[PDB]
RNA sequence: CACAUUCCAACCACACCUGGCGUGUGGC
């Protein structure tokens, strides 16, 4: 399976995911001074074919998404400011998010 | 958008334990709730999804009344003249239109606002399926076990709560029997849990008998007076319609067939099965068996009876905590005095004399 | 001290006996911590232990030997065995084992089996020399079982009608194709009741899966023997488990030269059961079934066969069907033809509430010369040219008169002829 | 009989990352 840009980070809080948009990218003008996650990658470990119903429960009830891996990419430990530009490439074919 | 508000009605797991409708109407509360949150005033709003045909709309509710404050939602009682109200009292608007519902904060409170609402929906809906047996005995696992309430679980995700004031003091429960009691009490306003099962009752008792005396359910054995002290000792008076059946040996059963049986249900609690009768003196003296009662004083003004023992039997009529007689003031409901032994041994031929 | 009379007595005797062993207030517990408590003060007395087990293997090589009171399951009377003893004397899983057991020592938990004492009923020399099951060869059944109880009470209807609807044999391959709320229920007592009434060698067997309390109650006080249950208590776990532990029993008897009637009720709960529990394969048909997940219940339905030299194993299962459930339509469509014996029960027949209801037309036996002799085959030919004609309300008034009027079926015979 | 272990209310164990090598540029 391919990796996903969503907001659905498992195994932690709000706080850190509380700079992420609805797409699952740190919002323009956002400040950030540590280690925080401010682009919400996931990719899967194991099994392909999760049903898009079971999807939208996981979001809502249910477990954590199992195959998520945590590998988004946070800011390295040191370095500050505030983000004050997104660029975003897609291939043709994938589905362009709305931040897109 | 509404393609995923389809995605969402029809993705549930429970599909008609919360219907469609429920369904919508808690999206038009998380909406409401992401729309308070978005301004920073207070302003009361419904969606109206439109859950077949269309999408979403907000709107603007005023909440008429004379006050003013947050005007937002402040109408007063009488502006019905132009934007053609016409009103008294609801007078709504439709002003705002066309909210957003599917940014970051939006979709978290919507998530967990339909969390709130399908736990709640699910436990009053498995409450209230089994609220039309209140007062019968059920079976069911007891879920988990602490020092002031206990879980229960009767199938399905059917959720019960037993206080400690319906436990016994040495009521005993681990998660993995089935202890059975009687549903005594329905909350379906409760924010948690409200199934509410007992077994220190005496209507807990009586059910008991429904289970196990044949008698009882007929109504040919009417259970008539039932007192009870937990785990110690149960004085119930039964009545007997007919004249050819003695409780002593239907009730109680074949030298304790079934009064053994409700005391093993009981955890071990002495059942006195006695008679009821419609005069005072054979209630209280029933009451207070077995002893030896020679003495029976009443007074209507006072609401009081005193019985004096005789002289030796008192662990027989008092016995430990007085339980004997406390029971037998809950069993009529009043005050029983047992204070002579030997003088004024009848105190009504005695004390007026 | 022996297991099995620590089994066979309620939790009163319980609380009484360790009440005896002047233990601490103990009606707080389970049973079988109950048990456990009393096993450990017997034996720091200096005693040992009797027990008696159905083994279970997991892929961590070690066994595990069950009660019934937990209808085979964990817990902490279930003894504990190395694979070394597995590996000696030739166990595998179903194989019941009674023998010399010891409470867990110092850093253990669990017992432990000292001396194997009889294996599924019999010394280890012959155990070890037991024929496979797989490696037999299928037969079909000859040894008829007789259904009548020849009392002819008010409600032995149900299994004499039988005996001229739809023949019973050693080793039958029977399925049930019945609404809900029909009276399989008191129909599977009466075959239970019937079975070992006429039949007392054969163990007896039932299925008691995803079912209610009452029930499972009901039929462990009514059944002529040693019986098996699972409630929804638990998810598909307990069910696909008990599920297996019986199947190996009953192979284990069987190639014991046994004879196992497992009466199963209701299959499609099994099959609901091992669809919850296997992964999707990455494919799935209408329903919203698994296509391979269903290879459990085949499987089970197919372990039923009749041994050459000696023993049988019948399997009566009940379906379910007229539920709504399209899934469950489809779960009795693959099971449309795998039986040999066919219990066709009707709603509408029920609902004029006169019991039992039988499809006389749709219900049968495939090659039944082989059950029964010649002349009860012609008259079986009679009764159902005779009953084909009417209908099924009509034909089941019919029947249950002329079986009103007499008690044993030759009085019926004769009257037919 | 004996060796050796024994699979589960919070949680301890199941952690976290590219100088392989080269080139280019710049600074001390």
């Amino acid at each position: 399976g391919p990796e996903e840009i969503t907001a659905d980070i498992p195994n932690v809080g709000e706080a850190a995911l509380s700079k992420l948009d609805e797409s699952g990218i740190v919002y323009i003008g956002a400040e950030v001074t540590g280690g925080d996650i401010l682009v919400g990658k996931v990719t899967p470990k194991g099994e392909t074919q999760l049903t898009p119903e079971e999807k939208l429960l996981r979001a809502i009830f249910g477990e954590k998404a199992s195959d998520v891996k945590d590998s988004s990419l946070r800011v390295p430990n040191g370095v500050s400011g505030t983000v004050i530009d997104v660029q975003v490439f897609t291939r043709d074919g994938v589905e362009k998010d709305k931040r897109a | 958008m509404n393609k995923e508000i389809l995605a969402v009605v029809e993705a549930v797991s429970n599909e008609k334990a919360l219907p469609r409708e429920k369904i919508f109407e808690a999206l038009e509360s998380a909406l409401a709730t992401a729309t308070k949150k978005k301004y920073e005033q207070e302003i009361d709003v419904r969606v109206q999804i439109d859950r077949k045909s269309g999408d979403f709309d907000t709107f603007r509710r005023w909440l008429v009344v004379d006050e003013v404050t947050q005007p937002t939602k402040e109408i007063t009682l009488e502006a019905a003249r132009y934007e053609d109200e016409s009103l008294n009292l609801g007078d709504y608007v439709e002003d705002q239109i066309e909210s957003v519902t599917f940014d970051r904060i939006t979709t978290q409170t919507a998530k967990q606002v339909i969390v709130q609402k399908v736990r709640e929906a699910e436990r009053a809906m498995v409450v209230d399926q089994f609220r039309e047996h209140e007062g019968e005995i059920i079976t069911g696992v007891v879920k988990k076990v602490n020092r002031d309430n206990i879980s229960l679980d009767l199938g399905n995700n059917a959720e019960a709560v037993i206080l400690r004031e319906d436990m016994l003091p040495r009521e005993n429960f681990r998660p993995g029997d089935r202890v059975r009691g009687v549903l005594y009490s329905v909350r379906p306003e409760a924010r948690g849990a409200q199934l509410f099962v007992t077994r220190s009752k005496p209507e807990m008792l009586i059910e008991l008998f429904r289970i196990e005396v044949p008698e009882i359910g007929e109504e040919v054995i009417e259970i008539k007076a039932a007192a009870r002290d937990p785990g110690s000792r149960a004085k119930i008076a039964v009545k007997t319609n007919d004249k050819r059946i003695d409780p002593v040996g239907a009730c109680v059963g074949m030298r304790g067939a079934r009064v053994q049986a409700v005391s093993t249900e009981l955890g071990g609690e002495r059942i006195d099965i006695v008679l009821w009768d419609d005069n005072p003196a054979q209630f209280v003296i029933n009451a207070m068996a077995p002893a030896d009662v020679a003495s029976i004083v009443v007074d209507e003004d006072k609401h009081t009876m005193d019985i004096a023992v005789e002289a030796g039997n008192l662990a027989q009529a008092i016995g430990r905590n007085g339980q004997n007689v406390r029971l037998a003031s809950q069993l009529s409901g009043w005050e029983l005095n047992v204070m002579t032994v030997d003088d004024l041994q009848a105190k009504h031929q005695a004390e007026a004399h | 001290m022996n297991l099995t009379e620590l089994k066979n007595t309620p939790v009163s005797e319980l609380i009484t006996l360790g009440e005896n062993m002047g233990l601490e207030n103990l009606a707080r517990m389970r049973k079988q911590d109950i048990i456990f408590a009393i096993l450990k003060q017997h034996a720091k007395s200096g005693e040992d232990i009797f027990g008696d087990g159905v083994l279970e293997i997991l892929q961590d090589g070690f066994g595990f030997l069950r009660s019934a009171d937990s209808s085979y399951l964990a817990g902490p009377d279930d003894i504990y065995v190395s694979p070394s003893q597995i590996r000696r004397f030739n166990l595998r899983t179903g194989d019941t084992i009674s023998g010399k057991i010891r409470p867990p020592k110092e850093g253990e938990r669990y017992f432990a089996l000292l001396k194997v004492n009889e294996v599924n009923f019999d010394k280890p020399e012959n155990a070890r020399n037991k024929i496979l099951f797989e490696n037999l060869t299928p037969l079909h059944a000859n040894s008829r079982l007789r259904m009548e109880r020849g009392n002819g009470s008010t409600e032995d209807l149900t299994a004499r009608v039988l005996d001229l609807a739809s023949p019973i044999g050693r080793g039958q391959r029977g399925l049930i194709v019945a609404p809900p709320k029909a009276g399989k229920t008191m129909l599977l007592q009466n075959i239970a009741q019937s079975i070992a009434y006429n039949h007392p060698d054969c163990v007896l067997m039932v299925l008691l899966i995803d079912e209610r309390p009452e029930e499972v109650t009901e039929m462990q006080r009514l059944v002529k023997g040693e019986v098996v249950a699972s409630t929804f208590d638990e998810p598909a776990s307990r069910h696909v488990q008990v599920a297996e532990m019986v199947i190996e029993k009953a192979k284990r008897l069987v190639e014991h030269k046994k004879d196992v009637i497992i009466l199963l009720d209701s299959i499609t709960r099994l099959a609901r059961a091992y669809n919850t529990v296997v992964p999707a394969s990455g494919k799935v048909l209408t329903g919203g079934v698994d296509a391979n997940a269903l290879h459990r219940p085949k499987r089970f339905f197919g372990a039923a066969r009749n041994v050459e030299e000696g023993g049988s194993l019948t399997i009566i299962a009940t379906a379910l069907i007229d539920t709504g459930s399209k899934m469950d339509e489809v779960i009795y469509e693959e099971f449309k033809g795998t039986g040999n014996m066919e219990l066709h029960l009707s709603r509408k027949i029920a609902e004029k509430r006169v019991f039992p209801a039988i499809d006389y037309n749709r219900s049968g036996t495939r090659k039944e010369e082989l059950l029964t002799t010649q002349e009860e085959l012609q008259k079986m030919w009679i009764l159902r040219k005779i009953i084909h004609p009417m209908g099924e309300i009509d034909a089941m008034e019919f029947l249950i008169n002329k079986l009103a009027m007499t008690k044993t079926n030759d009085d019926f015979f004769e009257m037919m002829k």
